[PDB]
C-alpha cells in the first residue's frame, strides 16, 4: 500500500488534499474547475437585457412603435382627403392599433422567464395577428360588395350600418379567444429549470404543457392567410385608388416565407437563439405588414 | 472494464463509446440527412413535382409552338430558361444523402451556374432597352455565364471541398459534413449572383409600366423581389441551425426561389395558351 500512482479525477469531481485516495463529488448547482481543484457555480443562460442582442431587439421595437404612431397621426390630421376616406377610415384606425399590439408582444420574450410571461407569450401575438388579418379580410369584402352592386342600397339605420363592419372582426377573433381560454384553464404553461441537457449550464425556459392547442392556432392563423390571398386574387380588377392586391399577396408571402424558413432552427436548436429567432420573425412580419399597405398611401 | 478485480478502467477506442452499464464498448452512431427520414421525403416529393411541372410546361410551348403567343417571345431563350429551371430542382436533389467526396465539390457550383444562366436569360429580355445598343443574345448569355464558370475552376484547383467526419459536436454521435474549401471563392460567387440580379431587377422596375406580352416586366420584378426576400431570410435560419438541418434549410431556399422564377414568368402565359383561344396577334 505504500506504493501508488496518481490519476486525475474525472469531470465534475475535485480534490484539495495531498493524498486524496478518492474523488469528492461536486455539490449540486456547482461544477469542477479546469484543474479539478475547487467547485465553482454553474452558469444560467437566458435572453437578458445586458447583452447588446437584447439591447438591439428592444431598440428595434421602439422604432417600430414610433413609426406606427407617426402613421396614425397622418390618418388623424388628413382624415378627410378623398384617398384617405377611400380606404375605410374606421377599420384602418383599428388595424393600426392592432399593429401597435403586435410590436409589443415581442417584448415578452426578453428577460428571465416567469409563469405569467410564459403564459402570455403566444396568445397575445396570435390574437393581434388574427385581428389584423380579419380587419384586412372584412375591408376587402366590403369594397367588392360595394363594387358588385346591381341595384341601390337598403341599410335601414346608418349607425347599425357600421355595426356589421365591427362585429365581423370580433366573430373572426372569437374562435381563437375561445381556444386560448380553454387551453389556459385546462393546462396552463409554466416555467421549467432544465439542467439535464448540458452539464455545466442551467437553462431557464417555459413549458407548453398541452401542445395540441399550438397546432390549432397555427392551423387557424394560416387558414385565414389562405383566405386573404383568395380574396386578393378576387380583388384584382378594381380601380387604382381602391385596389389593394399586390400589397396583400406580398405581406402574406413574407409571413409564410419567414415562418417556414425558421422551422428547422426552432425544431433542432435549444437555448437562447430560439427566442432570438422568434423575436426577429415577429418583428419581420409586423414591419412587412405595416409598410406593404400603409406606406404607399402615406407617400401620396 | 470487462473482468473481475480491475486495477483501472480502460479507455475506449476513438470509434466507439461505452455501454450504459460501463461493462463493454459498443458502436457509435453516425447522423446525416438520409433518404428515409420523414423530413426528407417531403423535400424529395416537392422537387419531383417541380420537375414534372417544368416538363409539362416545356410540353405546351414546344407543342402549341405554331401560335402567336409563343412566337411573340423568343423560343430559344425560353428553352434555355426551362432547361436551367429543370436543373435547379434536380440540383437540390444533390443536397440530400450521405456526403461523399465529389458531392461536396458539386454542391454549390451547380446551383450557382444554373441560377446565373436563368438570370442571364431574363436580363437579355427586359424591354430591349438593354439590347438596343446590342446572334448577339447567345454571345451575351455565354459571356455572363463564363465569369461564373471561370471562378468555379480557379476554385476547384486551389482548394476542392471534401468530407470532414466531425467528432467535436456530440461525443457519442459522429457528424458527416462538408468543408467548403476557401471562403473568398464562395463570397465572390454570391456577390456576382446577387449583382447580376440587382441590375436585372432595376431595368425591369424601370420598364415596369410597359404592357408588352401581358406586362411581363412586372412579373420579372416580382420574381426578383421574391428571390431577395427568400435569401435575406436565409441568413438567420442557417446561422442558428446546428446539426443535420443545414441541408434542409438550403434545399428549402433553393426550391422556393426556383418556383419563384417559374411561376411568375410562366403560369399566366400557360393559362392563356391552354384556355381561352381568343388572343391572336391582338393582345400579344
Ligand atoms: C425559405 C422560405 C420559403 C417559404 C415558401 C414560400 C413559397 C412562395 C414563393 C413562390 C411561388 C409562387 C409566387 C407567386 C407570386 C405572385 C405575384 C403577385 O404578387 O401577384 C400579382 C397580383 C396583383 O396583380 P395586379 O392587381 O397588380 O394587376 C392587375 C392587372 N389587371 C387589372 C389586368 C388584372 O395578381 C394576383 O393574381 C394576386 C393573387 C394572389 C397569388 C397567390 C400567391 C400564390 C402562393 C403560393 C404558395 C403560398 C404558400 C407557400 C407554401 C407553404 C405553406 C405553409
Ligand atoms: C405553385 C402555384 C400554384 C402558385 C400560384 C401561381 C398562380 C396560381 C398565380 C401566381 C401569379 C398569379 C397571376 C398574377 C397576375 C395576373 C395578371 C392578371 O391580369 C390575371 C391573373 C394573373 C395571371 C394571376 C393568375 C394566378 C397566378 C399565375
Ligand atoms: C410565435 C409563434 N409561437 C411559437 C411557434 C414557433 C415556430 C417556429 C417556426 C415556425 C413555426 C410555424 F411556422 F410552424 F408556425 C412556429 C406563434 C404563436 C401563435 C400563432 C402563430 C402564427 C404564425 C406564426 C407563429 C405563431
Ligand atoms: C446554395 C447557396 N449557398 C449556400 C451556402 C452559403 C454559405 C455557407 C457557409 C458559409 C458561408 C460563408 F462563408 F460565406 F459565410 C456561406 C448558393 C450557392 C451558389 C450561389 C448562390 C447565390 C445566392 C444565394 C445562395 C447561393
Amino acid at each position: 500500500t505504500c506504493c501508488f500512482e496518481c490519476v486525475e479525477c474525472p469531470d465534475g469531481e475535485y480534490s484539495d488534499e495531498t493524498d486524496a485516495s478518492a474523488c469528492n463529488k461536486c455539490p449540486d448547482d456547482f461544477w469542477s474547475n479546469e484543474n479539478h481543484t475547487s467547485c465553482i457555480a454553474k452558469e444560467i443562460e437566458f435572453l437578458s437585457w445586458t447583452e447588446p442582442f437584447g439591447i438591439a431587439l428592444t431598440l428595434f421595437a421602439v422604432l417600430g412603435i414610433f413609426l406606427t404612431a407617426f402613421v396614425l397621426g397622418v390618418f388623424i390630421k388628413f382624415r378627410n382627403t378623398p384617398i384617405v376616406k377611400a380606404t375605410n377610415r374606421e377599420l384602418s384606425y383599428l388595424l393600426l392599433f392592432s399593429l401597435l399590439c403586435c410590436f409589443s408582444s415581442s417584448l415578452f420574450f426578453i428577460g428571465e422567464p416567469q409563469d405569467w410571461t410564459c403564459r402570455l407569450r403566444q396568445p397575445a401575438f396570435g390574437i393581434s395577428f388574427v385581428l389584423c388579418i380579419s380587419c384586412i379580410l372584412v375591408k376587402t369584402n366590403r369594397v367588392l360588395l360595394v363594387f358588385e352592386a346591381k341595384i341601390p342600397t337598403s341599410f335601414h339605420r346608418k349607425w347599425w350600418g357600421l355595426n356589421l363592419q365591427f362585429l365581423l372582426v370580433f366573430l373572426c377573433t372569437f374562435m381563437q379567444i375561445v381556444i386560448c381560454v380553454i387551453w389556459l384553464y385546462t393546462a396552463p404553461p409554466s416555467s421549467y429549470r432544465n439542467q439535464e441537457l448540458e452539464d455545466e449550464i442551467i437553462f431557464i425556459t417555459c413549458h407548453e404543457g398541452s401542445l395540441m392547442a399550438l397546432g390549432f392556432l397555427i392551423g387557424y392563423t394560416c387558414l385565414l392567410a389562405a383566405i386573404c390571398f383568395f380574396f386578393a386574387f378576387k380583388s384584382r380588377k378594381l380601380p387604382e385608388n381602391f385596389n389593394e392586391a399586390k400589397f396583400i399577396t406580398f405581406s402574406m408571402l413574407i409571413f409564410f416565407i419567414v415562418w417556414i424558413s425558421f422551422i428547422p432552427a426552432y425544431a433542432s436548436t435549444y437555448g437562447k437563439f430560439v427566442s432570438a429567432v422568434e423575436v426577429i420573425a415577429i418583428l419581420a412580419a409586423s414591419f412587412g405588414l405595416l409598410a406593404c399597405i400603409f406606406f404607399n398611401k402615406i407617400y401620396i | 472494464s470487462d473482468e473481475t478485480d480491475a486495477s483501472a478502467c480502460n479507455k475506449c477506442p476513438d470509434d466507439f463509446w461505452s455501454n450504459e452499464n460501463h461493462t463493454s464498448c459498443i458502436a457509435k452512431e453516425i447522423e446525416f440527412l438520409s433518404w428515409t427520414e420523414p423530413f426528407g421525403i417531403a423535400l424529395t416529393l416537392f422537387a419531383v413535382l417541380g420537375i414534372f411541372l417544368t416538363a409539362f410546361v416545356l410540353g405546351v410551348f414546344i407543342k402549341f409552338r405554331n401560335t402567336p403567343i409563343v412566337k411573340a417571345t423568343n423560343r430559344e431563350l425560353s428553352y434555355l430558361l426551362l432547361f436551367s429551371l429543370l436543373c435547379c430542382f434536380s440540383s437540390s436533389l444533390f443536397f440530400i444523402g450521405e456526403p461523399q467526396d465529389w458531392t461536396c465539390r458539386l454542391r454549390q457550383p451547380a446551383f450557382g451556374i444554373s441560377f446565373v444562366l436563368c438570370i442571364s436569360c431574363i436580363l437579355v429580355k427586359t424591354n430591349r432597352v438593354l439590347l438596343v445598343f446590342e446572334n448577339l443574345q447567345f454571345l451575351l448569355v455565354f459571356l455572363c455565364t463564363f465569369m461564373q464558370i471561370v471562378i468555379c475552376v480557379i476554385w476547384l484547383y486551389t482548394a476542392p471541398p471534401s468530407s470532414y467526419r466531425n467528432q467535436e459536436l456530440e461525443d457519442e454521435i459522429i457528424f458527416i459534413t462538408c468543408h467548403e474549401g476557401s471562403l473568398m471563392a464562395l463570397g465572390f460567387l454570391i456577390g456576382y449572383t446577387c449583382l447580376l440580379a440587382a441590375i436585372c431587377f432595376f431595368f425591369a422596375f424601370k420598364s415596369r409600366k410597359l404592357p408588352e406580352n401581358f406586362n411581363e416586366a412586372k412579373f420579372i420584378t416580382f420574381s426578383m423581389l421574391i428571390f431577395f426576400i427568400v435569401w435575406i431570410s436565409f441568413i438567420p435560419a442557417y446561422a442558428s441551425t446546428y446539426g443535420k438541418f443545414v441541408s434542409a434549410v438550403e434545399v428549402i431556399a433553393i426550391l422556393a426561389a426556383s418556383f419563384g422564377l417559374l411561376a411568375c414568368i410562366f403560369f399566366n402565359k400557360i393559362y392563356i395558351i391552354l384556355f381561352k383561344p381568343s388572343r391572336n396577334t391582338i393582345e400579344e
